[PDB]
């Protein structure tokens, strides 16, 4: 059930000899954490940004994006615009409205939705993040935690298909992006919406359902977390380091201690070595 | 050893005590709000207190100490800020990272060799200097930032965040830039929220909470009590949160792990 | 002044109501020519003051800084306009009694242009400051203008002000943290000592307009036209006070002034 | 004609402007206000119809925050946009130069510091236009040329950034 398919894609950046993406081709299955995770010159910075249409592929004929059957072009990409929202990496910049309820409510405006349902729907997408009691904050009295969560609501309230983290937690503290990250899987099985994630946070792509890995503009390996990180030869000559626990199962398997690599979460590696304890 | 006594400041720090000697990478905790940053800029006199002394780098700042001699001050001890590439201004990347030495009394020639030799340490390729800064990436730009306030040698170094937006590879390569550093005898003082970092670097753990001082040990004696971490407002180390589900899943580990070697070391121990 | 909070019925008036009532009695004190129209206009002020019930202690901070100026500008009106009764006669100063009147007159003009205007910037938020002012900005669309434009450019400035002096002071410390004496040596060396301060923050503007703007065309910013809007302005029963008020203001003026 | 990514920036140079018309630097004998560096930025990088409406705009909101500290007039709004109309006719889409720099400062200051504003104050307070005049000709005399100064500095500031890889249009 692919939602987004980039198929066969171009970018140049107007100005540089070498395309930011060439010839990228994936699938987004829908209802599924879909992670992208690459370098920062990988050319996973304009992947969020071409799924919406703020970015055109240099040739449209040969380079096709559908998102919901909507093939994305200079007609289509308002609809395209009112499936996919987007979460971006600085909170303060993209934090539009003098209050919160305002911040959330400028997508809301934007489709003319009378203003009755707007309160409504800006009350109820508030208090969908924690964020009830500061209906009335102002951008400067929150954290960056707190900008993100009001940029979720925002992104929420309009009702959309895809949520692209893109890089939205990149400046949080480490507390701030496990909150985020619950947050966003509870609205994800909440409203049941597709979450793609382009990080460079690799324990974000760890709990994804597909992780997708770019080099140099181009799809290197695609699958399970559990077949992208063991492989963690193949991630160190395109510079990317591993999850912790598949960094601590190659320290235990450098020391003596082997571990099979199909365990990817902390609990079972806990018991696999109570298993080993016992004897 | 920098030392303050009693220091305070209004309009928030009260009564801190402490002494962080010379040569150590001393690592600064605590959540948002608890005068981290005004610490920070208490180290090099940018804010003075309200009533005390802080002896740093053989300066003594008092509250009524003036902006002349304060320069001699700030070649010693060098603060490098959140975010350090906004401050980028200079037409090309060497003016940029000299504009520091050539304000602390350095001549011409001298201000161009150290911003030659801290930007090959910084990890800048040898081409990408003498272009303007904005042409830069982001990593790049923070490389240049870094290289613009370790250019003068400064022995005091107190750090804000240096890799928060860089990946995981880039955070390596600057945190072994600065422990590389320490070694060279100059104190390294980190402000981070990353309890990971401060776990496997520092060897001295400041610990603030709303502007009072509360925990001042080496990181293993931070960290060995969690009904005092969660009493008061702090996070742990992911490899000592392993550790702990490891004990209570009846699995005993010997000593007290930190850090990812010293974890999977003690889990190899304790098996055989 | 920034807004001190309150419970005083002049926080329930409408900020569109209230500016209005600004700008007209800036209006009508233009129109104080004789003595008796500087009375009315004189307790119509302080009547607008007691009835705010704000304490001394904010008008008297909004008109310390100016103060110098005022009484600069009072003692020069009270010599250069002549006439009537003379005391303490030089060829440079002679305070006749015409001048201590128009010196006073130009006083109380100082005294209820800076009170009105504090009574506006304290008793009401800038958000609302903002939604009264595009308001009074509605009437421009007669000149084909998209005032929707101008009212985004003022929202936008308005919401990035705080985070762009946070900045600035941030730039500054760390410009100064590596050697940048803002404020010693000279001209020429004290205006080369802006750029470290303005190109910092030029590029932080273009970033963050960069940004916002995708943002913005993200979230489904097509144009100014066909949004509705969330934060609305509503009138009230206590608007009545205004149109009264400044109803009441011109009968007096205009009956009063000398013409 | 202009895009929301230059709408937003000139939102960016508004919030400068008011934010630096707040500063005042130098010592105690002469404080000269830095909202020239804000109307340069108006005029030289928007041009004088958009700097012209950025000027009247940030007199807006620097009433809104800051307060109107001379009372709440339409003339001052007046004069603080055509500051930066006549800043962007002498200096938008042209080479530095000294000449530019010096013409459009001394027009600025003739027309909008010891013009216009001498006007608005003489009608607002009553005092004869030359009183207001004698009053406002001190400052705004050794001012202009510390303005002179600072506004060729900005633009070679100004002009690295433009120039750059970061300003795209």
């Amino acid at each position: 059930g692919s939602d987004n398919i980039i198929s066969f894609d171009h970018v140049t950046f107007t100005d540089s000899p070498r395309p930011a993406l060439s010839d990228l081709s994936f699938a987004i299955e829908r209802g599924s954490w879909t992670a992208l995770i690459g370098h920062n010159g990988s050319g996973k910075s304009t992947v969020s940004k071409l799924i919406n249409g703020l970015l055109a592929p240099d040739d449209l004929d040969k380079s096709s994006i559908t998102v919901d059957g909507v093939k994305l072009g200079a007609d289509t990409v308002w609809e395209v615009r009112e499936k996919v929202g987007i979460v971006f990496q600085n909170p303060d910049n993209q934090f539009v409205g003098a209050t919160v309820s305002d911040d959330v409510a400028f997508g809301l405006e934007n489709r003319a939705v009378p203003r009755p349902e707007m309160l409504k729907i800006v009350a109820q997408a508030v208090a969908d993040v924690g964020m009830a009691d500061y209906a009335d904050s102002e951008p400067s009295n929150l954290s960056g935690g707190q900008k993100q969560r009001v940029a979720i609501a925002g992104i929420l309230a309009v009702k959309p298909q895809v949520i692209i983290l893109d890089e939205s937690t990149s400046m949080l503290d480490p507390e701030g992006k496990e909150q985020i990250l619950d947050l966003v899987r509870k609205i994800k099985e909440d409203n049941n919406l597709t979450v793609i994630s382009i990080t460079h946070d690799l324990e974000e792509a760890a709990g994804a359902d597909q992780v997708l890995v770019l080099d140099d503009g181009q799809l290197l390996d695609q699958g399970k977390p559990e077949e992208i990180f063991p492989k963690v030869e193949m991630l160190k000559r395109i510079g990317l380091d591993i999850p912790f626990v598949y960094r601590l199962k190659q320290l235990l398997k450098e020391r003596g201690i082997v571990l099979p690599d199909e365990i990817d979460d902390d609990e079972k590696l806990v018991q696999s070595l109570w298993q080993l304890n016992s004897k | 050893a920098i030392k303050f006594e009693n220091v305070s400041y209004v309009y928030g720090l009260d009564q801190l005590n402490f002494s962080l000697e010379e040569g150590k990478f001393i690592a600064l905790v605590g959540h948002t709000g608890s005068g981290k940053s005004t610490l920070m800029q208490h180290f090099n006199a940018l804010l003075k207190p309200t009533s005390g002394k802080i002896e740093i780098a053989g300066y003594t700042i008092t509250p009524e100490t003036g902006n002349k001699g304060l320069k001699d001050l700030r070649r010693k001890v060098s603060l490098a800020f959140q975010f350090s590439e906004a401050q980028l201004f200079e037409n090309t990347v060497l003016k940029d990272v000299e504009y520091g030495p050539r304000n602390f009394g350095f001549s011409e020639d001298e201000a161009r060799e150290a911003a030659l030799k801290w930007l090959k340490k910084v990890g800048l390729k040898d081409d990408l200097i003498e272009h303007s800064p904005f042409d830069l990436s982001g990593g790049q730009m923070r490389r240049v930032a870094l290289a613009g306030v370790l250019a003068y040698e400064p022995e005091i170094i107190c750090l804000d965040e240096p890799a928060a937006g860089l990946d995981p590879m880039g955070r390596l390569e600057m945190m072994q830039l600065f422990k590389d550093y320490q070694a060279a005898g100059h104190t390294v003082i980190l402000v981070t929220h990353n309890m990971d970092d401060v776990a496997d670097y520092a060897d001295d753990v400041l610990a603030l909470e709303h502007g009072r001082l509360i925990k001042h040990a080496s990181p293993k004696e931070v960290f060995k009590d969690s009904e005092w971490l969660q009493k008061h407002h702090l996070a742990e180390p992911r490899s000592a949160r392993f550790a702990a589900k490891l004990e209570a899943a009846g699995l005993k580990l010997p000593g007290q792990p930190l850090t990812m070697p010293e974890l999977a070391d003690a889990i190899k121990q304790s098996l055989k | 002044g920034r807004y001190l909070p309150g419970t005083t019925f002049v926080y329930r008036v409408d900020p569109r109501a209230k500016l209005l009532t600004t700008f007209y009695f800036i209006i009508m004190i233009f129109l104080a020519n004789n003595w008796v129209s500087y009375l009315v206009i004189s307790i119509f002020g302080l009547a607008y003051v007691f009835a705010t019930g704000l304490k001394a202690r904010v008008f008297w901070d909004g008109v310390k800084p100016m103060i110098w100026m005022i009484v600069f500008t009072s003692l020069l009106q009270t010599f250069f306009m002549a006439g009537g009764k003379v005391y303490w006669h030089w060829w440079i100063f002679t305070l006749s009694s015409e001048g201590l009147i128009n010196g006073l007159y130009v006083f109380i003009r100082f005294a209820m242009i800076i009170l009105v205007s504090t009574v506006m910037t304290v008793t009401t938020k800038p958000l609302e400051i903002a939604d009264a002012m595009e308001w009074m900005l509605t009437p421009l669309k007669l000149f084909k203008v998209n005032v929707g434009m101008i009212s985004l450019v003022i929202s936008i400035a308005l919401r990035f002000v705080p985070t762009l002096f946070d900045q600035t002071v941030k730039i500054m410390n760390a410009q100064r943290s590596r050697g940048a004496d803002f404020n010693d040596g000279g001209l020429v060396k004290r205006a080369k000592s802006v750029v470290p301060m303005l190109v910092p923050l030029f590029i932080d503007s273009l970033e963050v307009a960069l940004d916002l703007s995708t943002a913005m065309e993200s979230r489904g910013y097509k144009g100014s036209e066909g949004r509705t809007r969330y934060r609305i302005l509503e009138w009230s029963k206590v608007d009545l006070i205004p149109v009264a008020y400044c109803l009441l203001l011109t009968i007096l003026m205009i009956t009063t002034r000398k013409h | 004609k202009l895009e929301l990514r230059e709408l937003v920036l000139l939102a960016m140079v508004i919030a400068i402007k008011v934010i630096l018309g707040q500063f005042k630097v130098g010592n105690a004998t002469l404080q000269v206000g830095l909202g020239f560096i804000g109307s340069v930025m108006l005029g030289y990088l928007f041009g004088p119809w958009w700097g012209f409406a950025g000027g009247a705009l940030s007199d807006l909101v620097s009433s809104v925050i800051f307060g109107n500290l001379g009372g709440f007039f339409i003339g001052f709004t007046l004069t603080a946009a055509l500051g930066p109309m006549i800043y962007g006719f002498f200096l938008y889409k042209q080479p530095i130069q000294i000449w530019r720099v010096i013409a459009s400062v001394i027009c600025v200051t003739v027309i909008c510091n010891i013009g216009l504003n001498t006007l608005w104050v003489s009608m607002m307070y009553g005092i004869n236009f030359m009183v207001a005049l004698s009053s406002r000709i001190l400052k705004e005399m050794i001012t202009p040329w510390i303005q002179m100064v600072a506004v060729w500095f900005i633009l070679e500031g100004l002009s690295r950034v433009k120039l750059s890889r970061k300003f795209w249009s």
